[PDB]
């Protein structure tokens, strides 16, 4: 393995990333649910960076 | 008569915060004109009287 | 495209965390919302000219500035001096109403943005519409069969 | 005519066949209406220190100097004004004074 | 529009327009919240008590809590749209421990009931926040995504350009640059359920859905966070009970403060702040400017007992004020105060 | 990388609103060259302080720098006082030739 690799890996899994939203502008006629979108978080603990 | 009523207004303009402004505006709008009319009232109303 | 989680916590701590250092600042307060936005008023002494105040508000944000994500930098972060809440409101109407809310939004903005800064006197303009834009509506099913 | 692939057989398939390409808004967020007619206003924020009888005047001088380059049917309103209130304050005061 | 046609209809003779706007509000901005401006007819057309804003708001206010769906308020500018409502506060609690999200609101709903129990203290005190609100929760397994050779990159922009929109560039129509945006249509990101409906191309000419390697399920959240001088804050509105001075529940509310969970602290806000930082000076204005005006009188005179004559005159012309304050029903405000100091100059 | 009528259009077109927020304003004009150059320069009324009509202008710009494309980033503006007058020219010269 190498320094780089780690980089890589760590840069891909700790990013926060947007997912948009249910229901949305422009909206289709005869809608009933408005809710918004969870994609990823950054790590929190110690462990979970392990 | 001047000197009382610069003494009865004028502290008022020295009032702080928000409403501050508000006092000073008024404060300053009596006090000028009080001044003013005592002077006016010294000089110009003998003569023409 | 972010929901309250990411705006506050990719966008919000780094300029409060960078902003130290302002000269006669009373009190700040932040607010982050659902739909994307991120709202910070810092209210100064009264008695104090605005003018410096808002370049160093700026330079802060100059400071803080390449830490943001790419995103948010290419949208752009916006500086300014609040005031009154709305001095006068002009509506623009059409009786043909033949055409949508877009084109009388988008002719708004293209023909009379610029010309109503303008006049001295007026520290900003806000705008009820969306200026034109070019949409590429997708669909999932062509791209399933084309691959 | 955007060309996005070719595939193998020359298919040649174009931005038009894989999405609809359309002239919009970046956001639809807001909605304007008066008495129900589609709109679209201008909100103006003062600034620290300005004149409320003026700046307006050019406002109002500049809108008739452009109302040729207008399309037929397009008229402006006001459903939101404070020049009129003062203005009538001042008229009062000064009539009082009298 | 309900709204509209029933200023329209209803009450032609006094209004002429109706300005809507939707997706704006004013606690908040997302898509649940609106504005209307309403404007009146000149006023020469408007004769009697019975057509003033005062006369016509409670009147619409009246007749619109017939809806038990929503909630809508109608009322008139304040005088100053900076700040207003002197009795009121803007109280604060503030995190000061790094406790987290569900600790604060759990505080400030103590906070609320335990406050309930004082009516005849405190009147109409709410928050003025939006409560949690559900949401989607999309979590996507790294180690099938892996296995399968589709990179995280690919299925994040996937997904962002997908139901979040992207820009992409700029173009010229008319002699003018304009944005480029890319999203997915309308009819396609409605339900849950069309989560499937995306496939994502893998290294080896293979399509794979979402759903292959991925996880969904609903949480509450907050939709509007709030944070004061750098801590996560929440804020609390509230009024004084009538009769009854603001120090007077000042009071109370330390009282109050002093019994809340360690790392919850208070702090005050907008006009309470300013309050609190004017400190107690009006006493003492008065007494310099008594202490200023004897010794000009003194000075104008000469013996010390003359000036007593003129200066305990202020009694006389104070009582015609108070007696037609009464009378009428006025509020002691600033034109009142300036009344009282040119009735005794 | 843009021609005569794309840096026509995207520059001052979008810059145009950004001169809203500095009092005692009067005017701004821009020019373009075939060179790659583009230069704007903004006209006050005589008594306003240059420094924070300066500063201003910067901060200003600052608005829609980041909504202008990458590209002008990495170019790099330079915005400062313009005078009209050379003051005096010192020319070097070598007799050696050399």
């Amino acid at each position: 393995l190498t320094p780089v690799d780690v980089i890589t890996a760590i840069k891909a899994q700790n990013a926060q990333v947007a997912a948009g939203q249910l229901g949305g502008t422009p909206p289709v006629k005869g809608q009933q649910l408005n809710a918004s979108i969870i994609a990823q978080t950054r790590l929190t603990s110690t462990e979970e960076f392990g | 008569i001047a000197m009382v009523l610069s003494a009865v207004f004028v502290p008022m303009a020295f009032f702080g915060g928000s409403t501050g402004a508000i006092y000073r505006q008024f404060s300053i709008t009596i006090v000028s004109a009080m001044a003013l009319s005592v002077l006016v009232a010294l000089i110009l109303t003998p003569a023409l009287c | 495209g972010a929901d309250a989680k990411t705006v506050q916590d990719t966008v919000t701590q780094v300029i409060e965390q960078n902003m130290n250092g302002i000269d006669n600042l009373m009190y700040m307060s932040s607010n982050s919302d659902s739909t994307g936005t991120v709202q910070i008023t810092l209210t100064f002494e009264s008695g104090t000219d605005a003018d410096i105040a808002q370049v160093q508000v700026q330079n802060k944000l100059q400071l803080a500035m390449p830490l943001l994500p790419q995103e948010v930098q290419q949208q752009g972060v916006s500086v300014e001096k609040s005031s009154s809440s709305f001095l006068m409101v002009v509506g623009v109407i059409n009786t043909d109403g033949t055409m949508t809310q877009e084109d009388i939004s988008d002719y708004v903005a293209a023909n009379m943005k610029d010309a109503i800064s303008r006049t001295s006197g007026v520290g900003d303009v806000q705008l009820f519409g969306s200026q034109y834009a070019m949409r590429i509506w997708m669909n999932p099913n062509e791209l399933n069969k084309f691959q | 005519k955007i060309l996005l692939k070719v595939n193998q057989d020359g298919s040649r398939v174009l931005l038009r066949d894989v999405a609809k390409i359309e002239l919009g808004g970046e956001n639809y967020d807001i909605i304007a209406e008066f008495n129900g007619q589609p709109a679209s206003g201008l909100g103006i924020k003062l600034a620290t220190g300005a004149n409320a009888l003026d700046t307006a005047a050019a406002i109002r001088a500049e809108l008739a100097k452009m109302e040729p380059f207008f399309p037929s049917g397009l008229k402006i309103v006001y459903p939101y004004d404070t020049t009129p209130f003062v203005k009538i304050s001042i008229h009062e005061v000064v009539k009082t004074l009298v | 529009n309900e709204v509209t046609h029933y200023y329209l209809t209803k009450e032609k003779n006094n209004v002429e327009s109706v300005f809507a706007v939707n997706g704006f509000g004013f606690a908040g901005r997302g898509q649940n919240t609106g504005i209307a401006f309403v404007s009146l007819k000149d006023w020469a057309d408007r004769p009697g008590e019975e057509n003033k804003v005062e006369a016509i708001t409670m009147r619409a206010t009246r007749a619109f809590s017939q809806i038990k769906d929503a909630m809508v308020f109608a009322f008139n500018l304040p005088a100053i749209v900076e700040l207003g409502t002197a009795t009121g506060f803007d109280f604060e609690l503030i995190d000061q421990a790094g406790l987290g999200h569900e600790k604060l609101t759990q505080a400030r709903n103590q906070l609320l009931a335990e406050a309930a129990k004082h009516p005849d203290m405190l009147t109409s005190v709410r928050p003025n926040g939006l409560e949690d609100t559900p949401q989607f929760k999309i979590d996507i397994d790294q180690e099938k995504a892996q296995a399968l050779g589709v990179s995280i990159n690919d299925i994040n922009t996937t997904l962002g350009a997908a139901w979040g929109g992207s820009y992409v560039n700029d173009f010229i129509d008319r002699g003018r640059v304009k944005k480029v945006y890319v999203m997915s249509e309308a009819k396609y990101r409605m339900l849950p359920d069309d989560i499937g409906d995306w496939y994502v191309r893998a290294a080896d000419g293979q399509m794979v859905p979402f759903s292959a390697f991925s996880s969904s399920r609903w949480e509450y959240g907050s939709p509007r966070l709030e944070r004061y001088n750098g801590l996560p804050s929440m804020e609390i509105l509230g009024q004084a009970a009538p009769g009854k001075s603001t120090g007077e529940a000042m009071e109370l509310m330390e009282q109050l403060a002093s019994k809340l969970p360690t790392g919850v602290g208070y702090d005050w806000t907008g006009m309470s702040y300013q309050e609190r930082l004017s400190g107690n000076q009006a006493p003492s204005l008065y007494a310099i400017s008594l202490i200023v005006v004897f010794l000009c009188l003194a000075a104008l005179y000469e013996s010390w007992s003359i000036p007593f004559s003129v200066m305990l005159v202020v009694p006389l012309g104070v009582i015609g004020a108070l007696l037609a304050a009464t009378f009428r029903g006025l509020t002691n405000d600033v034109y009142f105060q300036v009344g009282l100091l040119t009735t005794i100059g």
